[PDB]
């Protein structure tokens, strides 16, 4: 009826604060791969730096 | 107090979006108060009246 | 036709409500996102500059 049908419309945005927490929890970490996979412009620093050792 | 009167299935459980009130009407202004229960203010349930316990 | 008129706001509320609820939590996370990882960036940029 109306009573049993706003129940699943509510549980359509409660899906969409699961989708709000999926968006924060990939985000943070496919970044911060990211944020650990910049360091081959660190090991191209070291390497750049064996250069004028040398 | 309402310990015999209570029933389950006469509020809206998970009631973070909506809310269930015990509302008394008069059996004079009953008709008139069909006519005006959900144009009381904004977001207003319309078929949702039900009378549960009458006096 | 007053009755499904009211109905048919509901769902409109409810979609409003979508609109900050689905895109506040998901502005501001993501620019602090960038906010923790560029302070990331220069966390091991000094520690690369201290062996070098």
């Amino acid at each position: 009826q109306g009573i049993q049908q706003l129940l699943q419309a509510e549980k359509r945005a409660a899906e969409k604060v699961a989708d709000a927490r999926k968006r924060k929890a990939r985000r943070l970490k496919q970044a911060k791969e990211e944020a650990q996979m910049e360091v081959d412009q660190y090991r191209r620093e070291r390497e750049q730096e064996f250069q004028s050792k040398q | 107090s309402l310990a015999e009167i209570v029933k389950k299935d006469d509020f809206v459980l998970d009631s973070e979006y909506l809310v269930t009130l015990l509302v008394v009407v008069p059996k004079l202004n009953h008709n008139d108060w069909i006519k005006q229960y959900e144009t009381l203010a904004e977001m207003v349930v319309p078929r949702s009246s039900n009378v549960l316990s009458e006096d | 036709a007053d009755v499904q008129k009211q109905i048919k706001h509901m769902m409109a509320f409810i979609e409003q409500e979508a609109n900050e609820k689905a895109e506040e939590i998901d502005a501001k996370a993501e620019e602090e996102f960038n906010i923790e990882k560029g302070r990331l960036v220069q966390t091991q940029r000094l520690k690369i500059m201290e062996y070098y």
